[PDB]
RNA sequence: GAAGCGCACCUAAUUUCGAAUCCAGCAUGAGAAGC
């Protein structure tokens, strides 16, 4: 523990960082069917390692 | 802790010399929030970000492809109370297959649009007796009053749809009588019951609602 | 009159959970298909009537307990308005305090709602004589309410919360004897004053 | 000629193509029409308020019928929207009156409910259901006397 | 009604157990892989069904003993509300003051619930005529139920745990002609007041 | 407006013609494609987005009527298997022809079919030409539109 | 539905016995082990299917005498309901009179299921070609199962007791024509009351 | 006393039922002030 802190990186001897999904589409065009508020959509779940987040045709 | 050297632990900073003062802090900083400089951060091992809950039902396969992975995923967003999910065909097709079955139970045969002969005391009589011994009851002379007026047709369907011995089950779905019965009998109020309704069934509207009302006053 | 007492109520199932459809056309749109379909909002999601158990559970411990606490269960009775439940819930003269909203899902009814195979089996043939299909709710759907007590007294929270540990006991909704309704209840209590929204 | 009462807002981008899921009727007239649920709601209403278009004395002492009446009045049987109701009824002929109070008292089979109203107390059931007959029979009495009697007796227990 | 019985059962599971599916999305679901599935929670525990099985339980032997029980188990059998069960399991027209629980397991499926491959064999030939693959409960697995007594009499629990006996003579759920459902129980009784969570 | 779109199954509702119906709004001109349009422009992105990242027999509609009707009265087609068939018809004509022959595929190590067995006297030689019969059958009756499948199978099958 | 019959069957294995493991997770975590493991318990105590048995020699004896029964070991036959193996062991309508338990050994595995060494040899080489393992039920172990008649008619013992008299002639469980399976029966009968557990 | 072997194959489907019944009543208030 002493060269890993030497090393600048953390130890505890026995920060809410939360993995959140990003629309990055517009919803503004939906519709109601049958008592649901749905857009048909054509994109990609790309997998950042940070957050998952969801691209139309213009970032492929 | 957001740093915006303190030499205390720094989880998050907001920003060559910059790449000495992101060393030259103790520990080292989780995400730093800054182009080329960015990437130069990463690096020296350290994360960049350069700047309703969103629920991704679905399958997955991954393909590497670019330097950023991804899956290929045509579908659908669908916004909820508080919540934003993302589903596939199957859903749609679900929701679609529900909506259909859904339809056709409208726009059954003709809404609102070859029958036996007995005498109006008779009918009565038939009615009343099978009202005491709970086979004509008021459930079903609702529903008779709603088959029939949405037509004839409608109401024939109905009464064949209840006097039906299923060759299954041997079971017809009317409401079984009270009391002390054998087969026979069961059968043959059952029978009387079909020849009733059926026979009501040709008469008009004014003088089956003026039969209904003595027994179901809220028709 | 200055203070408020909001109790937020986060309800999960532990049985399968049934409580009935009340809207004639809805009853009749399902039942096509079901023969007892659970209420549900038109946003999808189910409600479950909160007022009543709570008023239901109250009447009964305080009944059993041998305060002067009235019973309106009993058909068209007249509440008395002196009583603890007359305070709480409600009497001719006056609403009640503790405005109980109702049992609202978080989830939704393709989620939470799955119809169900009932059956009615012959004693001496152990065969299926009957059988019907009723939508029920899961085990482990959460649903939430919000207790909102004007005016309030010392023994409310402790009313409140002695109603749901009953309510966990005895169950919630409609076929109670056969197993369904069994919950357990989180209580995250805590005194507003009304004056909070004037900005 | 194909008339859309659809509504052509609120529809997505799929495919270069736009797009929005319907669900309704489809009605053979010179027009082809395309119209929602709502639409066949209003037609349903419509048509099922068409069919349904076609819908066609123990007289005790005067000292009786007020001292029952204040009695009922006291232990909440006949009210003030039943006095009321009953008025109406009077007012209307006395054959309809005899059904009001026929509907009233009419014990269900299954239940055993009469429509008054609990008489407020602590009475046996024995008791309750002497009072809803001599409710019964009181209002059934009060329905053989003419309109002035019965007005003057009714406004000192209802008063409009 | 100040006091009320609890009943706590535990049913030790001695043969194996099937009890079906009763919800069309869990067997649609769960009929690409096995073709009997076991009845399951959400939160992935067995539910059995516990008050048709005691109802039918003491219909049965009140019915051989010769007193005025009606047999419900017949097809739209009205209940007459002047039996004895019918004061236990309710009828049309009065509930039944003895609310009984689902027969939840104390494990989960993957440590209770096996998937097995049954056979039906030709007579003449003794070959595999036909296979199908079932769902069933293992051995010593503990499952708990409560039945709570409303109005109690002395009856109750004597009738309660005779119809448990016939239980372990018989069987709870599904197969019980092959062997299936042969189990134990083991009673807790206490006698509680009805405001005992009143504070 | 273009319907674009079958028009039989539409039927009377007092002095209309209705159908209930499901589909799409296309603007382009305007376009009220179904379902079938919306599978096919569906397989189309995503086997064009997929990329960018890498025999009927003909039977008539009374013979169809008839011979579901013989094999329902002997068991071959059963509720159950024409619940089935309905589901998968409901995802498309290939899964439902992929359904209907793992259903007729007699199994070389066996030789069973997935059919029901005949109810009946039936020589060996008349079952197989009967369940040759059911997959013609239900096969024929997958070339159909949706509607007609419904309207077929409502008939033998309520709860469909 | 007064009485129902007992019969208490005492099964002592005479020659090495095998039922094959149905259970796919218990199959399969001993495939390393054992290649044909036995049909066994979580409590470890052997499950023999018996109702099969039963049913299987009756359809053969009654068929080969000239009685009416149904062939229900065909490939998806449905039951008859009108012979008296039908009445019996059921059809799709009824259920059978004699719910049969399984048969449950008295020991537990470690005292009475051994692995083995099976062969096949080469006819011309006389030599060992293929070698495999089994795990056998020992001879002499014991194994019970009630029979519990629920409308006891006259000729039923009778059909149990030739039923158990051609499965001691032709074996039960599996690998019946090399030797396997062969057992004796010791039936102990007993006309009880259907409400005995009322007290 | 040593040694080899301890593996394969088929099947994993099918059918019935998915209804019925009770209730849909009451009660209170009908004024009070200005300009
Ligand atoms: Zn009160
Ligand atoms: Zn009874
Ligand atoms: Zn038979």
């Amino acid at each position: 523990a002493k060269r890993i802190i030497s090393k600048k990186i953390r130890v505890e001897l026995p920060i809410l960082i939360e993995k959140k999904v990003v629309l990055n589409i517009n919803t503004d065009n939906m519709c109601n069917f049958a008592s649901y508020r749905l857009m048909p959509f054509s994109g990609f779940i790309v997998e950042k390692d940070d957050r998952i987040e969801i691209n139309d045709k213009n970032w492929f | 802790n957001y740093l915006f050297m303190p030499d205390g632990n720094v989880d998050y900073l907001i920003l060559d010399e910059l790449i000495d003062y992101i060393e030259r802090l103790k520990y080292t900083p989780y995400k730093v929030f800054l182009e080329i400089l960015a990437k130069r951060i990463i690096s020296k091992k350290i994360r960049v970000e350069l700047p309703k809950v969103v629920l991704n039902i679905n399958t997955d396969n991954m393909c590497n492809f670019a330097s950023y992975r991804l899956m290929p995923f045509s579908g659908f967003i669908v916004e909820k109370d508080d919540r934003i999910e993302i589903n596939d065909k199957n859903w749609f097709d679900m929701i679609w297959n529900e909506e259909y079955n859904k339809m056709r139970s409208q726009i059954v045969a003709e809404d609102f649009s070859a029958l036996p002969d007995m005498s109006h005391d008779k009918i009565i009589e038939n009615i009343e007796y099978l009202f005491n011994i709970k086979i004509l009851s008021k459930n079903r002379i609702k529903e008779f009053w709603e088959e029939f007026c949405k037509g004839q047709k409608a109401a024939i369907k109905y009464i064949t749809q209840v006097h039906r011995k299923n060759p299954n089950t041997g079971r017809r779905n009317w409401n079984p009588p009270e009391g002390d019965f054998t087969d026979n009998e069961i059968e043959k109020l059952y029978e009387t019951a079909y020849n009733t309704l059926l026979s009501l069934i040709k008469y008009d509207k004014n003088k089956v609602y003026n039969i209904l009302i003595n027994f179901n006053p809220k028709l | 009159a200055k203070t408020m007492k909001k109790i937020y109520v986060t309800m999960k199932t532990l049985s399968p959970l049934y409580t009935g459809e009340v809207r004639r056309e809805d009853k009749e749109a399902a039942q096509k298909r079901v023969n007892f379909p659970v209420r549900k909002t038109a946003t999808n999601k189910v409600l479950i009537p909160f007022k009543g158990a709570l008023r239901s559970a109250l009447e009964i411990m305080l009944k059993a307990k041998g305060e002067n606490v009235c019973d309106t269960g009993e058909s068209r009775a007249r509440p008395c308005g002196r009583c603890v439940t007359c305070s709480l819930f409600g009497s001719m003269g006056r609403a009640g305090r503790a405005s109980v909203d109702f049992l609202i899902s978080n989830d939704t009814k393709e989620q939470i709602v799955r119809e169900s195979t009932h059956l009615r089996i012959e004693r001496q043939t152990k065969s299926a004589s009957d059988t019907f299909k009723g939508e029920e709710v899961i085990e482990g759907a959460t649903f939430t309410a919000t207790i909102t007590i004007s005016n309030p007294q010392e023994k409310d929270l402790s009313l409140i919360q002695s109603a749901l540990k009953f309510i966990e006991e005895n169950g919630i909704g409609g076929w109670l004897n056969k197993g369904y309704g069994r919950v357990s209840f989180e209580v995250k209590s805590e005194d507003v004053a009304t004056d909070r929204f004037l900005k």
